[PDB]
């Protein structure tokens, strides 16, 4: 009542001479400091009148920037730093394939050789971190390594690897079962099925992990704070106290992850 | 400095440590036990509580009860 | 919304304005 | 009016400057303790200039009190003898810290802090007229120099060295503390004017001298304690090497001339 | 001179940097509890040598009964 | 200098106590909105007087770093993930150039390995994605490739070609007309004229592009997300 | 020395405190 009133008067003067004092230290300083401002960092933009078709079910991380003509299908996901700048063309990423860290897909000016295609990313395709796009053709079910680079006119067929830190040059087709790598990109060996197996492990691994950051990065100022605390709160434990008093504390389900990204499925 | 007063203030050092060393043996010389410490009225204090409580019912005289009647 | 609502947290700013206030006249009048 | 008391402040200062200054800022961490070493050793110069030579009387004489009963204080004060030493020990410490100039950058701020600590507690030893004090300014000198010795050694052999003289050090300490509390329980005083002044038995005075001689003669080795000087000598930085030789050996030698022959 | 109050706020000021170093801090990082420290460190040292002086005169005092008290052995 | 450096650390202490009355000021009222994990990010960081000199008519991406003594000329522009950071020298970019997407252009973080040459960038050059420009200085007219990582003490000349993928190791030169690739970079082919003018058509691509993309992010920031985000239920 | 300076000394011989403060556990 009163008594609020009158204390929420004295925290608006404590509010007022705090701003007068950061203001006068600004001065001192000489007006030297860039002031931090608002985040101007557009996750997805528009560049000519032209918008992403982002579907629903995918994780587009807060620091990523998908920018222009750009569709990304069902269960795919792009990861923290990752940019899709469609600008000029278009840019397909299928359905299932993730971009991860750090990785760049940039389409070609559609006359960077006179006959450009767009970069049509397939389905369930993976793509290393830092890797970088330029203009590729990706079919389905492939892998990229981490810090490769695919220069325009590449196609990377069904089944096909190429090796992390590989330059594969343009006009450059790796068939089926290679594991096409080296600056050069020359052909390295054939793949073993566990090869594939190993593939397809990882393209649905990581479309189970993106939930976890997709449910993570999208938490209102409320709910982050109610889990820091819990966080907090259940971070030790006594089980000497809780059995003397008879009571037996248990994590809450904010703090429980799905038993589909553990290291070999831990229910307890 | 002055060297009357370099000197003055040196002479004056030695006469009062000198002074002052004297009286901290004798100080040393003090012992442990004062003479006749129970002697101190802070170490008399039953002399002055017993007389006050001498007629509380279990340290009386036998016979002093049997001539408080009259 | 210019009321403080919660009634224990204001408490406690009287609380500690008083505490300062005395401690302080503590100082000036001993 | 230039003092003793600036003297001694003047490392202290210094040490405390460096103290709370970040280690990334190399150049001023040098700056600072060379200009203090140097600040230090023009007050030194100073204070030869309006020095008295035609007196016995200790001069510049400054007092503190330290036990409640003024039986034992911080008496400072230089005489003929030890005016050049006080000199020596300001001056060689701008040449220690200017020997490190070019290595600095990996020994840090803990170096010139060791070497104006070492100087502000050589500075005490030569000026201190109270026996007691002399012995506590004249065996605090051992942690500065047994971090200088361990911490920036050679080779692996610097935990051995400091071993060595740290445990001669304290064996000649001890064994001397013991006779400096004699004389105080005796005389009353640890004042050097009036122990100066004090008739000893003639019983007393060969123990007394023996006991002073345990330590002092370590610090100038004679013969039989000669040998952790040239394995500490070694094991030490360039720098180090000059405050062993050049300060921490003439210890022994103004021990002598101002306690026990007198 | 080097009086009771800058030598105390010196100690206080050391105290508190001292306490942000020894915690992997910054050493000004609350600048207001710096001039805390400084403060109760001069009140700190200026009651720390008004109860010496006060320490000395009852030590005296007692002194001087004890030896009183021994004299009295030569009657 | 060092009397600048003391005046900017009273200030940072009268900042510091002025934000902590202003946060005990909003406590006293129940909010807590100032525990709010905020982005920190600025696309132009200063280090005490090194400030980025950016130039009215450039392009700098919001997600871009610029850190330090940086210069920017009119013309130019630093895409989206690039970090540009010359602290202990200088980072100088010329005019028309375009420093394209997750690229970086750094000086060397200590004079270890000795002195730390600053990093020049001349006109219309043309950075490829991804691009690691360490203490190097190429010439106008020049074309650093995708993925190339370009050392100290190295100079690209005028109308030089690096190719994708190298990497120029250091205290090497490139001649003028000359396409060097490769691990290390070694001499491959002379550049044609066609060549020569695709590169020079490709910065002013990049410059028309550059003020689409500009305008695109000069936009007011939308309230619509603003109140969505707000409420999330 | 090296010889009955040091064997007398502090190390060549009055290393036995190994060879008694181990012995503290009795
Ligand atoms: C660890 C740091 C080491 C620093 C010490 C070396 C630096 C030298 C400065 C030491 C210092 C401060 C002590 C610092 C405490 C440390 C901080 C503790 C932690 C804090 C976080 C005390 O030093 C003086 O104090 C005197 C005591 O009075 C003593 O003199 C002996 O006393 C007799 C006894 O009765 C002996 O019989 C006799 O033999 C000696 O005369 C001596 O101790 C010494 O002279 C400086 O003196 C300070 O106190 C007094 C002066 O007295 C001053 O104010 C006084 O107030 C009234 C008196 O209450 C007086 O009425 C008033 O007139 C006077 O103005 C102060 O303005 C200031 O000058
Ligand atoms: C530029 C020249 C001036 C430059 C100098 C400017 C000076 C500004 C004037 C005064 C500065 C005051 C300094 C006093 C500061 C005291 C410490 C602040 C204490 C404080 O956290 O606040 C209240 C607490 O309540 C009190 O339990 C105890 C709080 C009682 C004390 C609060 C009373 C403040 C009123 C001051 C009078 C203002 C009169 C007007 C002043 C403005 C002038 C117009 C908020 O509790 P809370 O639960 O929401 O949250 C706290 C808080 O987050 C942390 O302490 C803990 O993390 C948390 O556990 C919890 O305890
Ligand atoms: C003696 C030689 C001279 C030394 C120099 C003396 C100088 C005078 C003293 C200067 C002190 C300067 C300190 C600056 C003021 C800072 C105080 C802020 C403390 C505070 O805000 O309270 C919370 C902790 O309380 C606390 O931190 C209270 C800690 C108290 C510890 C000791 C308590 C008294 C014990 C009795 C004396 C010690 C034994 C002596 C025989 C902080 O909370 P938070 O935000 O940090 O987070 C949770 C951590 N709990
Ligand atoms: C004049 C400014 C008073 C500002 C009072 C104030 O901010 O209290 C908080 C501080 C730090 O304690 P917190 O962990 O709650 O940090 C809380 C942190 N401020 C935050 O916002 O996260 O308390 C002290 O140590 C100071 C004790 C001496 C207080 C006089
Ligand atoms: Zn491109």
């Amino acid at each position: 009542g009163t008594l609020g009133r009158a204390i929420y008067t004295v925290g608006n003067w404590i509010r007022g001479t705090g701003q007068a004092l950061d203001r006068v230290g600004s001065l001192l300083q000489g007006s030297h400091r860039i002031e931090e401002h608002l985040s101007r960092h557009r996750t997805l933009m528009n560049v000519f009148d032209k918008s992403p078709l982002v579907d629903k079910d995918v994780f587009v991380a807060p620091s990523a920037s998908v920018i222009g003509d750009v569709q990304i299908g069902k269960g795919s996901s792009i990861w923290y730093g990752c940019v899709l700048r469609g600008d000029v063309n278009n840019i397909s990423v299928g359905s299932g394939t993730n971009i991860q860290d750090n990785t760049l897909v940039h389409v070609a000016k559609t006359n960077i050789s006179g006959k450009v295609l767009p970069t049509l990313i397939g389905d369930n395709v993976t793509v290393g971190h830092s890797a970088v796009i330029h203009g590729c053709t990706v079919e389905d079910d492939a892998f990229v390594g981490m810090g490769a680079t695919l220069l325009d006119g590449v196609v990377v067929e069904k089944h096909a690897m190429v090796a992390a830190g590989s330059l594969v040059k343009q006009n450059t087709r790796i068939p089926s079962g290679e594991v096409w790598g080296g600056n050069p990109a020359k052909f390295m060996r054939k793949l073993t099925d566990e090869e594939i197996v190993y593939i397809s492990q990882s393209a649905k691994n990581y479309i189970n992990l993106a939930q976890i950051h997709a449910s993570e990065n999208s938490k209102s100022f409320e709910q982050i704070e109610v889990e820091r605390a819990l966080r907090k709160k259940y971070a030790r434990k006594d089980e000497d106290y809780d059995s003397m008093l008879g009571i037996t504390r248990e994590t809450p389900p904010e703090l429980i992850l799905p038993d589909n990204v553990l290291p070999g499925g831990k229910p307890v | 400095e002055n060297p009357e007063e370099r000197d003055r203030k040196a002479r004056e050092h030695i006469y009062e440590m000198h002074e002052r060393c004297k009286k901290i043996k004798e100080m040393w010389a003090l012992p442990i036990r004062p003479y006749g410490f129970w002697t101190f009225e802070r170490h008399n204090a039953q002399l002055r509580w017993d007389p006050q409580i001498s007629q509380v019912a279990g340290r009386r005289d036998p016979y002093d009860d049997l001539l408080e009647d009259n | 919304p210019k009321v403080s609502e919660d009634k224990n947290r204001n408490y406690a700013v009287v609380a500690g304005v008083v505490a300062i206030v005395g401690s302080i006249g503590w100082y000036l009048k001993a | 009016y230039f003092n003793l008391s600036g003297l001694i402040l003047c490392p202290v200062l210094g040490s405390i400057i460096l103290l709370f200054i970040p280690n990334s800022r190399i150049r001023l961490i040098r700056l600072i303790g060379l200009c203090a070493s140097l600040i230090t050793f023009l007050y030194s110069l100073v204070l030869w200039i309006q020095f008295d030579s035609s007196t016995a009387k200790f001069q510049f004489v400054e007092s503190l009190r330290w036990l409640p009963y003024e039986n034992i204080n911080f008496y400072l004060g230089i005489d003929g003898i030890s005016l050049f030493f006080v000199i020596l020990t300001t001056f060689l410490i701008p040449i220690c810290i200017l020997v490190g100039w070019s290595g600095m950058r990996s020994y840090g701020k803990e170096y010139i802090i060791a070497f104006l600590i070492c100087e502000f507690l050589m500075i005490a030893v030569f000026c201190m007229l109270d026996l007691l004090l002399f012995y506590v300014f004249f065996e605090s000198v051992l942690i500065p120099m047994f971090i200088i010795i361990g911490v920036w050694g050679s080779r692996q052999r610097k935990i051995k060295a400091a071993y060595q003289f740290f445990l001669y050090t304290l064996l000649g300490s001890l064994f001397m503390l013991l006779a400096i509390l004699l004389i105080l329980f005796q005389t009353g005083t640890t004042d050097l004017q009036i122990l100066l002044t004090t008739e000893f038995s003639e019983r007393r005075q060969i123990f007394l001298w023996i006991a002073f001689f345990a330590s002092f003669a370590v610090k100038v080795p004679m013969v039989p304690v000669h040998i952790w000087l040239p394995e500490a000598h070694v094991e030490a930085p360039t720098a180090g090497s000059v405050i062993l030789a050049g300060i921490l050996l003439k210890f022994g030698t103004y021990g002598f001339l101002r306690f026990s022959i007198p | 001179p080097i009086s009771a109050t800058m030598v105390g706020a010196l100690l206080g000021l050391g105290t508190q940097m001292y306490s942000n170093a020894l915690r992997k801090l910054p050493y000004m990082r609350h600048p207001w509890e710096h001039v805390v420290g400084m403060g109760l460190g001069a009140v700190f040292a200026n009651q720390l040598v008004k109860w010496d002086v006060k320490l000395k005169e009852d030590l005296d005092v007692m002194l001087a009964k004890a030896r009183a008290a021994n004299e009295r052995r030569y009657f | 200098g060092t009397l600048g450096r003391a005046f900017y650390s009273v200030g940072f202490w009268i900042r510091e106590t002025g934000q902590a009355l202003d946060r005990l000021g909003c406590r006293l009222q129940g909010k807590n909105y100032f525990r709010e994990q905020l982005s920190r990010h600025r696309t132009l960081m200063n280090v005490f007087d090194k400030a980025p000199i950016v130039d009215k008519e450039a392009f700098v991406a919001p997600s871009a770093s610029v850190i330090g003594d940086v210069h920017i000329g009119r013309g130019s522009s630093i895409w989206y993930g690039c970090v540009l950071r010359g602290d202990v020298n200088t980072v100088s970019v010329g005019s028309g150039t375009n420093i394209q997407d997750n690229s970086l252009v750094h000086v060397a973080k200590s004079n270890l390995s000795g002195k730390v040459h600053p990093t020049i960038i001349g006109d219309n050059v043309t950075i490829g994605h991804s691009a690691v420009l360490h203490g190097c200085t190429v010439e106008d007219e020049t074309f650093i490739g995708m993925g190339a990582t370009l050392l100290d003490g190295v100079v690209v000349e005028k109308h030089g070609m690096v190719a994708a993928g190298a990497l120029v190791r250091q205290n090497t030169r490139i001649p003028s007309g000359e396409v060097w690739g490769g691990n290390p970079a070694r001499f491959l082919r002379k550049l044609t004229d066609e060549e020569i003018a695709f590169i020079s058509q490709s910065a002013t691509n990049y410059s028309n592009l550059a003020q689409a993309h500009a305008a695109e992010n000069a936009k007011p920031l939308n309230v619509i997300e603003f109140e969505k985000v707000l409420r999330k239920k | 020395d090296k010889g009955a300076i040091e064997i007398l000394g502090p190390y060549g011989i009055s290393y036995t405190f190994r060879r008694l403060a181990e012995r503290i556990s009795q």
